């Protein structure tokens, strides 16, 4: 599962950034340090659902024009290998497993059990929110649903819960081969007005923090290391310069591959020496 | 003429072919019943043609022609006179 | 481990054979049986002094 | 994408918790356990016939940056004199940031030594080493 | 080209296996053996007339990155308390990646000490040291 | 046996790359992280036996034109010496031995034995798959065939197996002289469309992983260390730029030579001092 | 030009040989000898009146990269268990690459301890330490 | 050993053992340093242990000790 860090940044940034700019209360917390003049002018421009101006994000070397009033620019950056493992082995699995998901569900009333239903086959369960199923509950999984017994849990026919689970594909057990990669990626905000750039960079730092709690970040992209450059004129051949402070993001992740095993031993016969 | 020759048998295996379609077996289900068929003779699902394997499971399906398959690879040299 | 527990006296280490064939494996090995004490023959000689 | 079959723990996926309170600006922690295995040597053998467990000793260390508030002395967890004699045992929990499930818990922790460093060019740090009765990894899925 | 007459082992040609299960994200392992050789000194000689073997002591260490699943504690191979007393011996095998032939196997391994480090800026690591009865390099070609 | 790393890369890449692009299932696993749009467009172009477009690979400074739509480019890079040995000695051999081979064979029924035949003289055997020949089997080699006794193995007259063996040339025993070389080689994908380059690089990373299991890699080319550069415009003087992310591959290998010995002692005569 | 009056030994002019077999991919070796000199102190002197030799102890270490074949365990020179008791003494020779003349030979070598390291990022290495009865520098020109 | 060599005895055979003379000698020249005459045994001790070397000890009582032939 080769990880495209650049795609992950875009997937996380685009929704979360829109949400942050949507409300004003969060922005005030973010821009608490800045002076009144810069803070409100930025808020007057981009903040709120009724903002006429809008921010954009894209990758480098596009053949079209970007909104140079305010824009996030990304470029892939360097990559390095840091740590290996014996035989390049990472893990062994009895089931072909995909991504790890979080889903919300409501308990359903069966005869002997209360069951939750999920959009896909459960495979490996990880956690149901704030439930410590005892052995007498007899927690078990079946297809796309998870079940626990009804008795002495009868108040919970309407229980509303979140579920963390994995996507199951096949029963073909296999090994993992791969290593760890230390990758760096560059991000920069652009504007023809320096004050906007500083506000824009500060907004970015917050959502990077929020990404530390994300499922993908916690499981796949770990050990953030942020580095900020000096504010510089990106462009000078024009009616006015473009100013932007580049930032560098570092990640640790695994470049993994699945190796499938077919040599399943089932029979075992003992024969003594003829002598 | 031939100056030196040797024949070695790389593989001996049993392959499964449908009696109706004539397509060979490509993939099978949990109990080795067919889910996919393919026209390819060589890509077809195959297993070693050994007695122990037979006792270890032809058994499973009726639209089934269990065929034997053998591969011969030959190394030879010639000195072609003028 | 058995020898360390005195359950077996001796055995050949190199005699073991293992063969694997698809889902089946064949194992062959040898161990020497223990031998008990059966016969004793005695003779006496009387002499002077 | 995120395949959980290969994930590992790091500093960003772990929390250090005492009495429910998450200790702040905690830097590192190390855990040690000694079963005191010893071999048995007969006369007629240089090899050890078997090994046996004899003694369980375990310590855990914690490194922290002294916050102006809620330091280990202010929290009452540590002690600086005869106040220690009135301090009861504690349980130190390492809990997962993602799920809030437990990874390992130390029961009956007791303080062994206390170290604090005042330095000019660096942030203040303090270190504590505890001795615990037993460890546990229960309450899993 | 590949002349086998000069090949050597490396981290990419070795597997560490327990009970058939390949341990994942294992980093390093070291093995030690002590025969306890001692010399015999007569009165009329400063030189040692001969050496003799007296005592066999051997330990093996393993370093690993704590996976969220199948850690040594979860696997039941290690222990954290009185659960150790019910843990039987194990055999740790180093097997060739290429051929799956064995390179060296340790028989009757028993755990000696357990170390785990929680750190902020680095991936979690754990170390185990075992004491074994005997080593073997059998089952070769 | 001086090792041309550049040739080895080409020999491994060309067949394996074609196989990977041939099927679609493997590509999906490789490109699991990428977005739907980029993933399918690449698949529409190159993936499948019926792909009109095709990838190419070649060395640097060719006098012809390469398929700049998608191409792998290789250049030799630096080299360094890292570790020596006493007398520069590596190993001693009693037989002149060439490459190490893997061959498949079927058992043949002789009178006292079952024998496998191989394309070349056996020399040194390494392994027959999942057979632990006991002493009573009396495993032995003869010319280009390996033999083991028949009794209590009679079910295996049709046994189908793989064999790992070495090429024997001469009985002339000799020594090995050489040292270890730490070599770096550069690889880069080229395109006029950045998305293709990112997909192309990710495909490369997978086959590098698969090469870790290869016989040549396991025996001769060890200790991979991969390093990735930043995406850059390789060319700017044209109707459109060329974009490519260089990668650096490191290897450890031996530069060995064979020294033959003729001083074979066979006779040994003892004569006492006349005094 | 090559004036032999100033030449020195290096790694490229030395061979390590056992039983005639040159050990391959050998990296380093160190030799130690202790005569156990002790002084004699009278009452009427702080100075040591004389020194005397009392005890001869000597060890030699060897570092090697584990070849897939002909490793110290496979060669039978080392041992991994009770097989050691049947291993006889050996002589380890350091011989000149140029002339094949001997530089120093150790007689009656016996094994003391055995170390092997399995690591992920580096080639496998093993170390052996022997104890010998006597050393010799005979058979010179 | 002393038991094997007959210089010491375990059972009643001691009564059949005569006196013994011991010499302590200079290794270089085999010159005599001191001699014990009429040595007879008093105590004989033996030990066995798991990893130690077997130690044999013996105690001799003698009639006279002389240091002559040096000069």
């Amino acid at each position: 599962a080769i990880t495209s860090v650049d795609s992950y940044l875009l997937s996380e940034i685009k929704p979360r950034l829109n949400t942050v700019l949507e409300n004003c209360y969060i922005i005030d917390e973010v821009l608490k340090d800045f002076d009144y003049q810069t803070r409100e002018s930025f808020k007057e421009a981009f903040c709120g659902k009724n903002a006429q101006h809008e921010v954009t994000v894209g990758f480098n070397f596009p053949k079209f024009k970007n909104n140079y009033e305010a824009h996030y620019l990304i470029q892939l950056g360097q990559g390095q290998e840091t740590k290996n493992s014996l035989g390049s082995i990472q893990s062994s699995y009895f089931e072909a497993t995909g991504d790890t998901l979080v889903e919300s569900s409501t308990a359903i009333r069966e005869d002997d059990k209360l069951v939750f239903t999920v959009s896909k086959p459960i495979g490996e369960l990880i956690k149901v929110e704030d439930i410590e199923f005892a052995k007498y509950d007899n927690l078990q999984v079946e297809g796309n649903k998870v079940s626990f017994k009804y008795q002495t849990n009868e108040d919970y026919e309407n229980y509303n819960a979140n579920i963390i689970f994995t996507e199951k594909k096949n029963d073909s057990k296999g090994l993992v081969k791969g290593f760890t990669v230390e990758e760096q990626v560059t991000v920069v905000g652009l504007s023809f007005n320096v004050d906007v750039a500083r506000c824009l960079d500060a907004v970015l730092k917050m959502i990077l923090i929020s990404m530390r709690d994300s499922i993908e970040e916690q499981q796949t992209f770990q050990l953030q290391n942020l580095s900020f450059g000096d504010i510089a004129p990106i462009i000078e051949d024009g009616d006015s310069m473009i100013f932007g402070r580049p930032t560098i993001i570092k990640y640790t992740s695994s470049l993994d591959l699945d190796y499938t095993i077919t040599q399943d031993i089932n029979k075992l016969t003992f024969k003594e020496r003829k002598d | 003429s031939i100056e030196k020759k040797e024949e070695v048998i790389a593989h001996n295996e049993v392959v499964f072919r449908s009696l109706t379609q004539g397509l060979y077996v490509k993939e099978v289900d949990i109990y080795s019943d067919v889910v996919s068929y393919t026209k390819d003779v060589d890509e077809a699902l195959a297993m070693p043609n050994t007695i122990n394997f037979k006792n270890s499971r032809l058994i499973m399906n009726l639209d089934l022609e269990p065929l034997n398959k053998i591969q011969k690879v030959i190394y030879e040299t010639h000195l072609e006179g003028l | 481990r058995k020898k360390r527990d005195n359950e077996i006296q001796d055995f050949p280490a190199e005699d073991v054979q293992v063969i694997v064939e698809g889902n089946e494996a064949r194992i062959s090995m040898t161990v020497y049986p223990i031998r008990s004490f059966k016969k004793i023959s005695v003779s006496l000689v009387y002499k002077q002094q | 994408a995120s395949e959980a079959k290969q994930t590992v723990h790091t500093g960003n996926t772990v929390l250090l918790m005492i009495k429910g309170k998450p200790v702040g600006r905690a830097q590192s922690a190390s855990g040690q356990r000694e079963y005191g295995t010893t071999g048995v040597y007969e006369i007629g053998s240089i090899m050890p016939q078997e090994h046996v467990y004899l003694r369980y000793e375990g310590t855990i260390t914690v490194e922290r940056l002294r916050m102006k508030k809620e330091n280990f002395a202010d929290l009452g967890y540590a002690s600086l004199g005869e106040e220690i004699l009135k301090k009861d045992i504690i349980d130190i929990l390492v809990v997962d940031n993602l799920t809030k499930q437990v990874i390992i818990s130390y029961h009956g922790c007791s303080a062994n030594n206390y170290n604090e460093t005042w330095q000019t060019n660096e942030i203040v740090t303090e270190e504590i080493e505890f001795s615990y009765l037993t460890a546990s990894d229960k309450a899993r899925t």
